[PDB]
């Protein structure tokens, strides 16, 4: 199976510079070009540059938005991608998603990866405060993410073994912090004799928090 | 240089009918030497990364479903959906490849279906919200369409430190979701007993009234 996963985002200040890695498996890496395309949140993909395959001497092209400014480089014993980018502004606050790239033959991006989120900012790294949200033959219970920053968060419910009525409201930013909330139903005949619990995670600040959902 | 445009920006339609959407190129995407034309497109649900559909103008990737096509030639190419499922909804980009790679803006498809009002649930602030000196009481409002909902917030019966959040559209039910949350400090939330939610919504003349009283906690 084909694995692209990006890693390396998170917060930085205005001015400064940030590198990007991209682990790949599963195909002959050193056979591709390898592009980068990010996504600022809300708006269009935008190509941002590549790095030839072996056969073309691994040399690299780059859209005038960045050339000058960001660098990609590729580790063909590992099959590791990478982006280095420099002199960033609010601008460059994007997700950025490695590609696959041409082989010589195809023109396709055949997979890209999860992506990973960058945020250009002054504003100082704020854990998320995680509260629990209890109260038919439904019954529905949430979880209110509030008053963190960088995005992103993410949350599950029961470690994900409920997916099906989940509800995950996109956070909104009001005085410099993120807010979010979501919510889950389930039959009303298996909570609270079974347990439902939120587990949220905010990477910028590593927290990691479990919050059962107890009837009041 | 080469410049990609879509069109529609958006649009809505039902589950089992046809979809069309275009993509224009400043400059021909056929390259002489190989008689193919540079142009791919890909489709991005909500939250997730994009997904090649089509290349080579009109040719499909393996596992794609057959009710996606991809037709045209130089400067012009269309995406076709027919019998569009609830599952299509997404955001749908071409990409040129002729010389370095450029996107188009996208063009988002939604789904149209059949009015359904919202489910409302009101939550109280939590005591470990409430020992820090604040207080959020949330009104989620769970499958609707169409999206448009206004939610009002009455405190001991007067209207009144609000954020509102939509969902993307369902990929199942093709329903949206809002959840509405009104933040009060705690000293203002114990000057005060009652606290609704009131949803109208177009289902109905009658708003989806919820409410608890501080009292009955
Ligand atoms: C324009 C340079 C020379 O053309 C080719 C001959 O086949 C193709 C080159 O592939 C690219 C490129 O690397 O710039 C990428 C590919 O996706 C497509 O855009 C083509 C474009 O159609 C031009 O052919 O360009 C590359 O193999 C190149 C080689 O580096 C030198 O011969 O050769
Ligand atoms: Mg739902
Ligand atoms: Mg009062
Ligand atoms: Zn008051």
């Amino acid at each position: 199976e084909v694995k692209l996963v990006e890693s390396g985002g998170g917060l930085v200040q205005s001015g400064g510079s940030l590198r990007l890695s991209c682990a790949t498996s599963g195909f002959t890496f050193t056979d591709y070009y390898m592009s980068w395309v990010r996504q600022p949140p809300g708006k269009a993909l935008e190509w941002l540059g590549f790095i030839r395959n072996k056969a073309n001497g691994y040399t690299t092209e780059y859209s005038p938005s960045v050339k000058g400014r960001f660098t990609i480089s590729r580790d063909n014993s590992q099959s590791i991608l990478y982006l280095q980018m420099n002199t960033l502004r609010a601008e460059d606050s994007a997700t950025y998603y490695c590609a696959r790239d041409h082989d010589g033959y195809y023109e396709r991006f055949s997979y890209w990866g999860q992506g990973t989120l960058v945020t250009v900012s002054a504003a100082k790294t704020t854990p998320p405060s995680v509260y629990p949200l209890a109260p038919n033959s439904m019954v529905t219970l949430g979880c209110l993410v509030k008053g963190y920053f960088p995005e992103p968060v993410t949350v599950t419910w029961n470690s994900g073994s409920l997916s099906s009525g989940v509800h995950t409201f996109p956070a909104v930013l009001q005085s410099d912090l993120y807010t979010l909330s979501s919510s889950v139903t389930v039959p009303s005949s298996t909570w609270p004799s079974e347990t439902v619990t939120c587990n949220v995670a905010h990477p910028a600040s590593s927290t990691k928090v479990d919050k059962k959902i107890v009837p009041r | 240089d080469i410049v990609m445009s879509q069109s529609p920006s958006s649009l809505a339609v039902s589950a089992g009918e046809k979809v069309t959407m275009s993509c224009k190129s400043s400059q021909s995407l056929l390259n002489s030497r190989t008689r193919k034309n540079y142009l791919a497109w890909y489709q991005q649900k909500p939250g997730q990364s994009p997904k090649l559909l089509i290349y080579w103008a009109s040719t499909r990737e393996s596992g794609v479903p057959d009710r996606f096509t991809g037709s045209g030639s130089g400067t012009d190419f269309t995406l076709t959906i027919t019998s569009v499922q609830a599952e299509d909804l997404a955001v749908y980009y071409c990409k040129q490849s002729y010389n370095l790679r450029t996107f188009g803006g996208g063009t988002k498809l939604e789904i149209k279906r059949a009015d359904a009002a919202p489910t409302v649930s009101i939550f109280p602030p939590s005591s470990e919200q409430l020992t820090s000196g604040g207080a959020s009481v949330v009104c989620f409002l769970n499958n609707f369409y169409p999206k448009d909902i206004n939610v009002k917030w009455k405190i001991d019966g007067s209207e009144r430190g609000v954020l509102n959040s939509w969902t993307d559209q369902d990929s199942k039910d093709s329903t949206y979701s809002m959840s509405s949350t009104l933040t009060l400090t705690k000293d203002e939330y114990e000057r005060h007993n009652s606290y609704t939610c009131e949803a109208t919504h177009k289902t109905s003349t009658s708003p989806i009234v919820k409410s608890f009283n501080r009292n009955e906690c």
